[PDB]
């Protein structure tokens, strides 16, 4: 029994690594659905700007297929799709929209999916029709960040354009010079928003996901090596050092095979990785263990997504403002220097709106940081401190 | 399994046996921080020492099992306090090892406790000796201290007395170390080595090992005399810090140009030296008193102190 | 957005900089000195991106992207003959006229008014090779003439032709007060454009370059040409993230976006531990505290009374994230900043090049920092406090060829007036931003 | 813990030959520079790094730097240890000073060439990380050698502030012609006086006597003198080369010996059991400690009269008993006397026998050696010094070896000599004042 078990488990691990590309689909899932290798997502958004914002339904799916085509083409991940050996991987990608309403909620429901097949569909836990769709929850939760990034970049560029444009006025009415100061100061305001976003994002992608993925690959990988140290040692989070296994004799001649993983361990470890991601204090929604903090009484993800939506409205209004500056330049540069400037009235109105939203933002953020300091947990405490 | 070399590997970590090499390296690297950290170590923030040890351990031989399981740990209650858990802030650090698979039936946990305590004491002494040695190196090398015709009062009262008391302290410290290591430690390792010859009963081996360790612990030089040594260490620590300061302090005492300045500084320096010296005389006399009040350390430690 | 970069090489020193730079770059990706693949095709998988900088043909030769500038074909040809491949010979450019430094800025300016009429077209043809282009670059030393003139004309010519396109600059500042009869002229002229054309600028101080080089080089003290390779080492750490893609900052735009607030403040002081060249066993903790060290800078002229506005940090190597958390704690506890800020310093953890001649690293890292701090104008004060004393006297006021700008001495004198006003307004704004009420222009309205 | 050794002059390099010979066969190397152990995989029980540099192919390069003027004598050693010594470490002059010259021309040559000598020592320094100090091995009588030693001694001391220096010095037996060298000798002291941190002195009368006692059939045994010298140096560094509990750096050794740096001249003694008929007279540690106090064991022939001791530091190597050593101090504190203004300072440094020389182990065999600080050290000065108090005024043959940094400008020459002798007088009166109980 011992011999057969050893032999069969060994051959199974070997065939998984060598024929169906295990450990290439895992890294592929991290580099596609869990938001890593961001350049792919950047290129996707860039090539699908016209459609993610389409205010319509019954959308042409063919264009999205072309989109995934040229997306995997543009990113570094073309190095996969180019190679015959692992070309199979790229085939599994697909994109979806769920229509619960008319108004371009596709951007609010755009979903990237990866369909598996036997044998791998049995070993890896993915968007099973009767699962929890954890990948989908994570992917939406991070797609929010990505929407923020895209809009902020575009409009930052248009801003710097317009400030550079008005710089050539100083032989004219200094009221236009006022614009400069206001816009410049206004610009700082926008940055105070945007940077905050990135901060949280980094934490998410570098203290929640990545650490877990590194642990999963470490455990799944330890079986691969040969003894670089003859002590099968474990290093802990508390400095504990423990040697498991038997202290074997040193090849002693008194008188005259290592532990790899079967199928259940594979499915077990992948599920552990996923659930330990979603049991973190920055994702949990609906248990008894949704401990709320002082000064707010709300779930952390709920308040955070409120912050992010507020960020979205800020981007919209700043877009309007920069637009306003653009047509002001348009009417100024031409003949009508007796230009009606109720546009300036709109300018002041929108500044008032912006400053209102910004004061509300700082207030909510102060509530947020105080909430995390109330939490007392070391990593959340340090996140709170870093935000200052 | 080669029990002999594993015991020797343990000892070289926990008794210093033939490893003073290692202790010198460790102290010379980390003394600049270990000197000052032990005032407010409640908020640990000791990332640097842990990280540095982690790095240095990677360099060592992998064919030594024991060095691999070496961990740096801290705690709060001090050395005499942790001995108060045995029979009812200077260097409150710690080394421990979780002995491997249940072949460790040879090596208990109580033995590891006592080994920990012993290493703690050794590091205390070695730290103080390293300070004194750096001080000696400073007193005879920095040109600031060389005599180039200054004032007979300053030599009579500042530099010569400083040297005299420094040498006194160093002689005492080295004498303490000499007694301890020579007439305390070699007994146990020698018995343990001799019981490796003609081995007949495992239980006798275990009993002898623990007996040697306990016989190390029973010495009142760790239990009853220890507050004397800690007050000693306070005095010597403060004096050595003062001298390290003097290295740059002396710069403004000579041809600011004696300009109604540093005259009270000279007087205060004289008094500081005098008071520290007198304190140390009293403390050595009381150490004499307890030595005489009630182990070849007798007529071994007392030779360098008994005043002429 | 996020794609290909085109770099520009201004002058002879800059062209040396670029030669060393591309040495280091092609070393990182294991690229053959002649431009053919230095890797056996046994592996077909590749896990980094060279599309932003290079182009490829049916014969798997890497065509670089760059432009090499002067009127003297000596340095260009030296670089070319250094690598018998590794460059396209059709992307260089040389003029045919008189040669001089200094106020030949003006003639150099005229070079463009004579020659850019086709030069950018070269650029244009090249830019038509790709689809997604996100920005240019420039390497320069402010002090020299030909480079300064061509760089300023190029910046002006590009700022109005390719909108929504980023232009970064790399500029080094001299330490000698000798040529100040003409030197502090060109410098000031150059600033006039770096205030209206650059989208972000990094500043270097040759005095600190040589000081650090002598401090760290285990060979005795030698020339600056062997110190040049300490420039590219910084430009490796930038664009590291877009060469070995990872979680964040896979674009250049986002990089200065986390560096640069409102466009008036675009001067950046680099720094890092030059733990390499072309050891030191430091952990992450040591690196991220050594970057605080006042001895560690590439513009080391400031008094320890500074004010940071923005900080970027990076690390190359495998790192424990906990050390980053602790180090952010420590650094925030030790640095100063205006009270209108809510963000902080940022950290990106990069990927060490994997084709490198590697031994086991054992958590030994290579740090780096850019800082937008208040003290950059300090490196200016020497040239701030020199040219005007000569302007009262006008030494070398005639070294301008007429062109179509040097017809009236008043023309030149007005140029200098405008320039000094520009730089003075710059320093005014940097000082004003330090006070906690900078936002009053919009937060005290009725 | 790296140590850099400087050897100079004919005597210095003869010393180096024998010294590195004993050290090497103490560390299982042989004349080639490879391991003599049958298994390279097994770990070792010492650290040879403090004296030897290591490469990939397991060749050990002694970090020894040798100086000369006539390369013949320094050439013999590599013609005995092939491929052992690095030849770039030697330095050879051409047409320099006269045979047996006064130190002056050697000092001139040293001032001329110290630039490249300093570059050499710097490049050997760069080879390592943990540098502890230098060592200097030479005689004072030799002209070019002592001039070079003085010049480089100044160069090291002023360039290098944080590094210890230890020098070993050789003095001729009281004889006839050294009335020039002894003459010359005085100025040499000037440097060691101010620049040396610790130093131990050697005379040839007691060396010849030891030879007359140990080895049979003596004809000329200067080689035996070098034997004893190397014996002493290796014994001193034993406790550093084979680690033990306490002393693992050189500074820690001397720090017990030297009060204020006006008293740093040390006098050795050693057990009759040698290190090159040896089987006798090694009876016991009790015996070793006792017979250490025999004046006949001194490495400088002095007189015995109620000697006054400053610092006693002895080391016993081998398998020892606690009881013997205990009783030994028990009566030596009573017998040994020291000035009443300080306290007793007796230190023992039990060490290790080297487990790579196939020794002949007995159960209680030991050897021992001792360093001390004396008043009688000044006795070695007077023997030479008294001489030039009688002759220097005449100067007929004295000036002729042209003893000065300038030639024939004898005014500055007498200036140097007078300042030197008065500095020596300061030393002597200083040791007397430490003697004369005046601070009591
Ligand atoms: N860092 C560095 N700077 C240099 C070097 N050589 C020259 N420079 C600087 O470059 C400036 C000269 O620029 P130059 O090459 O004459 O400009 P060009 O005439 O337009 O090519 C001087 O101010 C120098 O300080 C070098 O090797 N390294
Ligand atoms: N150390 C040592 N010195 C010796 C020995 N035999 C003789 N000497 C002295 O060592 C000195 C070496 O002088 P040195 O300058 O090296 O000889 P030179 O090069 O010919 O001038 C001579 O004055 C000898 O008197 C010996 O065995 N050991």
């Amino acid at each position: 029994i011992n011999d057969q078990y050893s032999e069969i488990v060994n051959h199974t691990n070997q065939i998984l690594n060598q024929k169906f590309h295990y450990r290439d689909v895992v890294f592929a899932l991290k580099n596609i659905l869990l938001m890593g290798k961001s350049d792919f997502m950047d290129a996707l958004i860039e090539k699908a700007n016209d459609i993610l914002a389409t205010p319509s339904d019954s959308l042409p799916n063919y264009k999205l297929t072309r989109v995934l085509q040229e997306a995997v083409q543009l990113s570094s991940l073309r190095h996969l799709m180019n190679s015959p050996r692992n070309s199979s991987v790229i085939n599994g990608l697909d994109a979806r929209v769920l229509d619960l309403g008319h108004g371009s909620v596709g951007w609010d429901v755009f979903t990237l999916d990866y369909i598996l097949y036997p044998p791998l569909s049995l070993v890896l836990n993915v968007n099973r029709p009767f699962g929890r769709k954890e990948y989908l929850r994570i992917f939406n939760f991070l797609w929010r960040f990505k929407k923020n990034n895209y809009f902020y970049q575009k409009e930052m560029l248009k801003s710097n354009d317009i400030i550079r444009s008005f710089k050539k006025i100083r032989g004219y009415n200094p009221l236009i010079r006022d614009i400069i100061n206001k816009l410049s100061r206004i610009s700082i305001l926008r940055t105070q928003f945007q940077q905050f976003n990135s901060k949280m994002e980094s934490y998410y992608l570098n203290c929640i996901i990545e650490e877990n993925f590194k642990e999963m690959t470490r455990k799944l990988q330890r079986t691969e090596n040969k003894s670089q140290n003859q002590f099968d040692l474990i290093r802990l989070n508390n400095g504990t050092i423990e040697l498991n296994g038997i202290l074997t004799p040193k090849a002693e001649v008194l008188t005259k095979i290592e532990k790899t993983l079967n199928i259940d361990e594979l499915e077990s470890v992948h599920n552990t990785f996923l659930t330990n991601i979603l049991s973190h204090k920055l994702f949990a929604t609906n248990t008894s263990e949704i401990s709320v903090g002082d000064y707010s009484g709300q779930p952390y993800p709920t308040s955070l997504v409120l912050l992010l939506n507020s960020v979205y409205e800020f981007v919209k209004v700043y877009c309007n403002l920069n637009d306003i500056g653009y047509e002001i330049f348009i009417k100024m540069n031409l003949n009508d220097h007796e230009a009606s400037n109720g546009l300036l009235g709109k300018f002041n109105t929108n500044l008032k709106e912006i400053v209102s939203q910004y004061k509300n933002f700082k207030d909510r953020l102060y509530i947020f940081r105080a909430d995390l300091k109330n939490d007392g947990d070391e990593e959340l405490f340090l996140l709170s401190k870093s935000l200052r | 399994y080669d029990l002999i070399n594993v015991l020797k590997h343990l000892q070289q970590i926990f008794l210093g046996y033939q490893s003073g090499h290692n202790v010198l390296k460790f102290l010379t690297k980390n003394m600049g921080e270990l000197t000052k950290h032990y005032r407010n170590d409640n908020n640990a923030n000791y990332d640097k020492l842990l990280q540095n040890f982690e790095l240095e351990r990677q360099s060592e031989n992998p064919n030594n099992l024991m060095r691999q399981l070496l961990m740096i740990q801290f705690d709060t209650e001090t050395l005499p306090q942790v001995l108060s858990h045995y029979l009812q802030a200077i260097y409150h650090l710690k080394f421990d090892i979780n002995i491997p698979y249940p072949l460790n039936i040879i090596i208990s946990r109580t033995c590891m406790i006592k080994y920990q305590i012993i290493l703690r004491y050794q590091l205390v002494l070695q730290y103080h000796s390293r300070l004194l040695d750096e001080t000696w190196m400073d007193l005879n090398k920095t040109p600031s201290w060389k005599y180039r015709g200054y004032s007979h009062t300053v030599k009579r009262r500042i530099v010569r007395a400083t040297r005299v008391l420094h040498a006194k302290m160093n002689h005492f410290i080295k004498t303490i170390m000499e007694y301890f290591n020579q007439n305390v430690i070699d007994k146990e390792v020698y018995s343990l080595e001799k019981c490796y010859r003609n081995p007949t009963l495992a239980v006798a081996i275990q009993n002898e090992l623990e007996g040697g360790l306990t016989n190390i612990m029973t010495n009142r030089c760790l239990s009853d005399l220890i507050p004397l040594q800690l007050q000693i260490f306070d005095i010597v620590y403060k004096f050595c810090k003062f001298i390290k300061s003097m290295r740059a302090k002396l710069c403004q005492l000579d041809p600011g140009y004696q300009e109604d300045a540093a005259l009270e500084l000279i007087q205060k320096l004289i008094e500081y030296i005098s008071n520290a010296s007198s304190i140390f005389r009293k403390c050595l006399i009381n150490f004499t008193q307890e030595l005489s009040t009630e182990a070849a350390g007798i007529e071994r430690v007392l030779y360098s102190i008994v005043p002429p | 957005m996020g794609g290909e970069i085109i770099t520009l090489q201004a002058g002879q020193c800059g062209n040396h900089v670029g030669k060393f730079l591309w040495s280091q770059l092609a070393k990182e990706h294991a690229i053959g000195t002649d431009g053919l693949s230095q890797l056996p095709d046994s592996s077909t998988e590749r896990d980094d991106d060279t599309k932003p900088f290079f182009r490829e043909n049916s014969r798997n030769k890497f065509t670089p992207r760059a432009i090499m500038m002067d009127s003297e074909p000596s340095v260009i040809a030296d670089v070319e003959n250094t690598f018998r491949g590794f460059f396209d010979p059709r992307n260089t450019w040389v003029a045919s006229d008189g040669a001089s430094a200094g106020n030949s800025w003006a003639n150099g300016y005229d070079i463009g008014t004579r020659n850019q009429d086709d030069i950018l077209n070269k650029i244009d043809k090249e830019i038509d090779s790709t689809d997604n282009f996100e920005g240019f670059q420039l390497l320069h030393s402010v002090a020299g003439g030909t480079g300064s003139g061509l760089g300023s004309n190029l910046l002006e010519a590009l700022c109005d032709r390719y909108p929504k396109k980023i232009l970064t600059t790399y500029s080094v500042f001299p330490a000698r007060s000798s040529e100040v009869v003409v030197q502090s002229y060109n410098t000031i002229l150059a600033l006039r454009r770096l205030i209206e054309d650059s989208d972000a600028t990094v500043v270097f101080d040759n005095a600190s370059l040589l000081n650090i080089s002598g401090k760290v080089f285990r060979n005795p003290n030698i020339d600056l040409q062997h110190t040049n390779q300490l420039i590219s080492t910084i430009i490796s750490s930038v664009t590291n993230s877009i060469r070995f893609p990872s979680y964040m900052y896979s674009s250049m735009s986002s990089i200065y976006s986390t560096l640069i607030p409102s466009p008036e403040l675009h001067f950046l002081s680099p720094s890092f531990t030059p733990f390499t060249s072309d050891h030191k066993g430091h952990s992450s903790y040591d690196v991220m505290l050594d970057l605080l060290d006042p001895s560690n800078s590439l513009v080391s002229t400031a008094m320890n009374n500074p004010t940071y506005f923005n900080v970027y940090n990076t690390i190359i190597g495998n790192v424990e994230p906990r050390q980053i958390s602790r180090a952010m704690t420590k650094l925030q506890q030790r640095i100063k900043f205006p009270s209108w800020s809510s963000s902080a310093m940022h950290v990106n953890i990069g990927r060490r090049s994997p084709y490198l001649p590697l031994q086991p690293n054992e958590n030994e890292v290579s740090g780096m920092m850019l800082s937008n701090m208040s003290t950059v104008v300090n490196v200016f004060e020497n040239a701030c406090n020199t040219f005007d004393k000569v302007f009262a006297k006008g030494a070398f006021l005639n070294n301008y060829n007429v062109g179509d700008l040097f017809q009236s001495m008043q023309n030149v004198q007005d140029e200098f007036a405008e320039s000094r006003e520009v730089v003075q307004s710059l320093m005014e704004d940097y000082v004003a931003a330090e006070q906690d009420s900078y936002l009053d222009d919009v937060l005290v309205d009725d």
